[PDB]
């Protein structure tokens, strides 16, 4: 046996669960935070070896429900890992990712494409740790898998190319960074369509390269494309919510749920993208403050749909003050309406 | 006329030996893929 | 190697890769839009409409070459704001496309 | 001669087919090389 979380020794028991194994206090603490704050005990129902399911239907039922629970927690762990990578908590990401990988090994087997998402998260954490060659290990595995893969979807391959690009981005060739992110953007565009937030994430990394190249007009163009995507999606939700709340009233009445419809990890990535986009859009070209107003609107909408009320208010107030000098009344009246909705809700 | 059939057979065998060389290259690349599989082992 | 993958992948892929790799991002967006339009039309229409009589575009590399040259030029101009250069390059496409299959 | 005429035409078509076979094996060997060379 080993410390499953790192394959160092099982130096200590997981007193929370007995089933988890730690190389003493540092990984004990980090894995406690990472998986046990999220679910802790639920792994115990996974870890327990079954008693005899006595008939074919009992075996089938027990396997099906165990496996589907395993899958559900596999995906929740992978979402948690993604959020820890977006939150920068790469230490906490390392347990969550390694667990999700090992459970994918157990259900799917090492050969599966389903590991490729986890392998790429383990690259991403390694690059958060600067362990470039370690990330190259898991990208190597993924690359062989996908090159063999009989069925790799457009989204899956977009993931591969995106992380390949990120790995070279830690490397030193901007040409490769563009080449691979471009492939990611293509495969996102054909899977999702051209206005998806994930495509925009590709465009964002491309913009950051064009900013590093100081190719201000192309970088700003990419930042515009991304900002417009985020705007359009959040507008789609915000408009639909207000329109439905307006549309009709029986005497029963109703109230609709204020909702981002996002993954919390997608919300964290939205904040990371929009914030970096705003700062780079200003520093490349303060000559277009209206694009800052657009990003402030975008974030204020996101914050309202979250009910991140404090930043929703602050960023709406900023947008309104800038829009009064810079922009037509439509901008100001939208931002006033959004503030009135935040303050009422 | 038989000479033409013989020479067409000989050049056919030349293409056989070319492809057999490529089969040895494929055997090499199979051993390479197994080497990369051993890199999969993912100790940490 | 990568060049072998680029030619060995579809010419459609090859030009998409060139486009987005070299920052012709909008040129890709246009190519995607038109290619999807062609496919949609050729699938959808009534079973002997000219759209079904159209050739496959993907088979037909010279049209993708025309898209490569003119879209690369037009986006290089598009960036500038020298709108008449864009006009002239897009019209050069348009007149090249002044044929029954390319009318739309 | 007609026997050798038949087999000569057989070799004519078989050697053209073999030219396609060697093109196939050349793309096969080059792509199997590509697998190891890309990574
Ligand atoms: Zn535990
Ligand atoms: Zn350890």
């Amino acid at each position: 046996l080993s410390c499953e979380v790192c394959e160092a020794p099982a130096e200590r028991m997981c007193t929370a669960c007995t089933v988890t194994y730690y190389c003493g206090p540092v990984h004990q603490k980090a894995d406690w935070d990472s998986i046990h704050a999220k679910i802790c005990q639920l792994l115990i129902p996974l870890r327990t070896t079954m008693p005899f399911y006595n008939s074919e239907e009992e075996r089938q039922h027990g396997l099906q429900q165990l496996q589907r629970r395993q899958k559900h927690l596999i995906e929740f762990c992978y979402t948690v890992a993604q959020k820890y990578l977006f939150e920068g908590r790469h230490e906490d990401a390392v347990p969550a990712a390694l667990h999700s990988l090992r459970f994918r090994m157990n259900v799917h087997g090492l050969s599966s494409v389903e590991l490729v998402p986890a392998y790429l998260l383990l690259a991403e954490a390694s690059l958060g740790l600067g362990r470039i060659v370690q990330a190259e290990e898991y990208l190597s595995q993924a690359q062989w898998t996908v090159l063999k893969s009989t069925d790799c979807s457009n989204a899956t391959h977009s993931l591969l190319h995106r992380n390949l690009g990120l790995l070279y981005i830690a490397k030193k060739n901007l040409d490769e960074a563009r080449y691979h992110l471009a492939n990611d953007i293509y495969f996102a565009s054909c899977a999702y369509g051209t206005e998806d937030i994930r495509t925009s994430g590709g465009y964002f990394h491309l913009a950051n390269i064009f900013y590093g190249l100081k190719k201000m007009e192309l970088a700003d163009t990419l930042y515009t494309k991304v900002s417009e995507i985020w705007y359009t999606y959040l507008n789609s939700h915000y408009q639909a919510l207000l329109e439905a709340r307006s549309q009709q009233t029986d005497l029963l009445g109703k109230q609709f749920v204020n909702d981002t419809g996002l993954d919390e990890a997608q919300e964290a990535e939205a904040i990371r993208i929009l914030t970096s986009t705003l700062i780079i859009q200003e520093s490349t070209s303060t000559k277009a403050p209206q694009k800052s107003i657009l990003i402030l609107k975008t974030l204020s909408i996101l914050y309202y749909l979250m009910l991140e009320c404090s930043k929703a208010k602050e960023y709406a107030m900023k947008a309104l003050s800038l829009a009064e000098t810079y922009v037509s009344e439509e901008e100001q009246r939208f931002i006033q309406e959004l503030l009135s909705v935040i303050s009422a809700e | 006329v038989r000479w033409d059939l013989m020479m067409k057979t000989k050049e056919h065998t030349k293409k056989l030996h070319q492809m057999n060389d490529l089969c040895l290259e494929k055997k090499k690349l199979d051993s390479r893929l197994n080497t990369l599989q051993n890199q999969q082992g993912n100790a940490f | 190697k990568e060049e072998v993958a680029a030619h060995r992948n579809s010419y459609k892929k090859s030009i998409c890769v060139d486009m987005l790799r070299d920052g012709f991002h909008k040129s890709f967006t246009e190519l995607f839009a038109l290619m999807e339009q062609w496919d949609k039309l050729r699938e959808a229409a009534k079973a002997q409409s000219l759209f079904w009589q159209q050739r496959p575009l993907e088979d037909q590399p010279d049209k993708l070459d025309n898209f490569y040259h003119y879209l690369t030029r037009a986006e290089a101009a598009e960036r500038k704001g020298y709108y008449e250069e864009v006009y002239n390059n897009l019209y050069a496409l348009a007149c090249y496309f002044d044929n029954s299959e390319d009318k739309w | 001669l007609k026997k050798l005429g038949k087999y000569s035409n057989q070799k004519d078509v078989a050697n053209y087919t073999l030219s396609c076979n060697l093109r196939e094996e050349l793309v096969a060997v080059s792509e199997r090389q590509d697998i190891c060379n890309e990574i």
